[PDB]
């Protein structure tokens, strides 16, 4: 409502979020790495560790 | 369970769906970035200025609703940490 903290998984969704941000620009690198499958294959797994860090904190959380 | 029992069970299942609607956004972005792929493919080699200015606008939107859920799943995190 005001901030958030530096847990792992906004530190994660960060990386997705600056990826994501880069991929926006749509610059020559860009189109290259689309045309392949490598900028799919970088977010899946960046979208993984999302996952797996914000599972892993409701987790702990439930401990308070 | 130790902040008001009965009723922060009845609010794991609402982060339950911001959880869900995070993961959905993050499949609609790649699952956009595949369409254009194919896209391209489909031109046989012309022009694809207009297609790159369309994924553009999209991609736009769909990052505007990612941060939404972002922000959304953040503030019940928020809650939740002291129900």
């Amino acid at each position: 409502t005001e901030w958030q903290s530096g847990q792992r998984w906004e530190l994660a969704l960060g990386r997705f979020w600056d990826y994501l941000r880069w991929v926006q620009t749509l610059s020559e690198q860009v189109q290259e790495e689309l045309l392949s499958s490598q900028v799919t294959q970088e977010l899946r797994a960046l979208m993984d560790e999302t996952m797996k860090e914000l599972k892993a904190y409701k987790s702990e959380l439930e401990e308070q | 369970t130790p902040v008001a029992e009965e009723t922060r069970a009845r609010l794991s299942k609402e982060l339950q769906a911001a959880q869900a609607r995070l993961g959905a956004d993050m499949e609609d972005v790649c699952g956009r970035l595949v369409q254009y792929r194919g896209e391209v493919q489909a031109m046989l080699g012309q022009s694809t200025e207009e297609l790159r200015v369309r994924l553009a606008s999209h991609l736009r939107k769909l990052r505007k609703r990612l941060l939404r859920d972002a922000d959304d799943l953040q503030k019940r995190l928020a809650v939740y940490q002291a129900g």
